[PDB]
């Protein structure tokens, strides 16, 4: 089911769907470094190794 | 509006070389000393499986260049057994065998990068899972903005891929430059050596899947696998050689992690290096399997079988971007599941029936249809000695491994009644089309994406 560029592009630009997508595509790239915070966090607050 | 071919010869061998090496190398050889008893039969059976796969895999250059749609072993499938064996194999890749083939190497991506920090104890589990997300999402990132850029990063990749065991090697030599044993002849262990060692070479099947984004593939395709399947051979073993070089073959029957045992005899003050370089390896393996998968679901949608949102590309940045948030999606799912891997090892076999019923489709395609071009061609006694060899190392080791085949057989027929529900149907619930309709536009109005234009 097929639907055509020249249809999708009367809506796609609109004002409410582009700042949405600015939000979501922002929203991702926070959630991803929050990610990574929560690990560096997790990787400090783990006990390290017993020595040999 | 078509995914713009991009793949280059050189870009060609970093996905080959980039998915084959991975982890296997660095924690399976332990796996054909166990069944094969000797570092004698284990130097032959490493080199036995090279040129197994190079047959395999030059019979793999005519369904490359005789059929262009690259859908990779599931459209050279369609191609000759039709529409419903091809769906139960693309729904066993969807759902079990693609998105758990990458979280596993997620998580052994994760498992490998922190052991600098855990140098003799668990890695905390939930910091393992964690970064083993963090890979595959940033790699999703990184093939939704530029397939340029991605297969940059399959170049990297590559590169620190032979870095590594360039490194083995070398040790290896070093090792010799200081200055065969007692083996079994049984069958019944000889199908499962040689086909431990199959799981490393695995992946030679994979530039299959892109051969429509790559740009010269008559020549590119079949030049490829022969530049990069004799390399990967070659260091395979001189690496399965280095190996031996180094540990006693008593300590390799009981070894956790080979590779990390190599770098701590060598390397002590900095031996950390080989557990970075396994790693960064399995990164780019992620890479590999997230770039093949998401042009598979591509084809299978476009092929007419898989929900039609997977065919929309996104027309300004000229990349299936669906495909690849749903192949990452499928991929996170398994982080919240404990240990699946019994049906992993089931799985394990289907891939190489899928490549027995394909090659054997070549050899049906080519005697119903001499008529047809094919831009390389191949003395039918190599598919006729693979064929066969394929299928012993199937049958006879699934004889002796039916791991849980329970399970296994309960999930294939579960893609038969999605057949009949999205491929064979009159599509008569008018309230569900309303539905199927309406979330596609939004997909297409929130990911700006548009079809395939023929
Ligand atoms: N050889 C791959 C594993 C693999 C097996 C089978 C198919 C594809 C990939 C690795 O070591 O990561």
């Amino acid at each position: 089911t097929g639907l055509s560029k020249e249809e999708l592009l009367k809506v796609a630009g609109s004002p409410g769907w582009v700042r949405t997508r600015w939000a979501l595509l922002l929203l991702f790239w926070l959630g991803w470094l929050g990610m990574l915070a929560g690990a560096v966090v997790i990787i400090v607050r783990a006990p390290r190794c017993r020595e040999l | 509006v078509t995914l713009q071919r991009n793949i280059t010869l050189l870009n060609g061998v970093a996905i080959i070389v980039g998915t084959i090496i991975g982890s296997g190398i660095f924690v399976t050889p332990t796996g054909v000393l166990k069944e094969a008893g000797s570092p004698g039969l284990a130097l032959v059976v490493w080199a036995a499986c090279g040129v197994f796969s190079i047959v395999g895999a030059l019979c793999y250059a005519e369904l490359g260049t005789t059929i262009s749609k690259s859908g990779g072993d599931y459209a050279y499938m369609l191609e000759v057994y039709g529409s419903l064996p091809a769906f139960l194999k693309l729904w066993i890749e969807l759902l079990i065998i693609r998105p758990s083939s990458q979280y596993i190497v997620a998580l052994v991506f994760a498992t490998y990068l922190l052991k600098p920090l855990f140098p003799t104890c668990p890695v905390p589990e939930e910091a393992a899972k964690l970064v083993a997300c963090l890979c595959v999402l940033l790699l999703t990132a990184v093939n939704c903005y530029s397939v340029k850029a991605a297969t940059r990063v399959q170049d990297a990749f590559a590169a620190a891929k032979l870095l590594a065991l360039a490194l083995i090697i070398l040790l290896g030599f070093v090792q010799i430059g200081k200055g065969f044993e007692g083996t079994k002849l049984d069958v019944g262990n000889i199908v499962l050596a040689l086909y431990s060692g199959l799981f490393a070479y695995g992946g030679w099947n994979y530039l299959n899947f892109v051969t429509e984004e790559m740009i010269n593939p008559y020549r590119n395709l079949p030049l490829a696998i022969i530049i990069s399947l004799p390399i990967v051979t070659l260091v395979y073993v001189l690496t399965n050689l280095a190996y031996f070089t180094t540990l006693s073959t008593e300590q390799m029957l009981s070894s956790e992690a080979v590779a990390v045992d190599f770098g701590n005899y060598h390397l002590g003050v900095m031996s950390w290096i080989i557990p970075v370089f396994v790693g960064l390896s399995c990164f780019g393996s992620v890479n590999g399997s997230l770039f093949t998968s998401s042009r598979l679901f591509f084809v299978g949608s476009r092929e007419g079988h898989l929900p039609s949102i997977l065919s929309m590309i996104h027309p300004q940045l000229l990349t299936p971007v669906p495909s690849l948030v749903f192949t990452c999606v499928m991929t996170l799912l398994y982080a919240f599941s404990k240990d699946i891997f019994s049906v992993i090892n089931f799985f394990s076999f289907f891939n190489w029936l899928c490549v027995a019923l394909a090659i054997i489709g070549m050899i049906w395609l080519r005697h119903r249809k001499p008529e047809l071009e094919r831009p390389i061609k191949v003395n039918l006694a190599l598919p006729v000695f693979f064929i066969l060899a394929c299928l012993f190392l199937i049958a006879v080791s699934f004889w002796k491994t039916p791991v849980e085949c329970g399970i296994g057989f309960t999930i294939i027929l579960s893609g038969l009644p999605v057949y009949f529900f999205g491929v064979w149907w009159k599509n008569k619930p008018k309230w569900l089309l309303q539905g199927i309709f309406s979330t596609t536009v939004l997909c297409q109005k929130l990911m700006q994406v548009v079809p395939q234009e023929t």
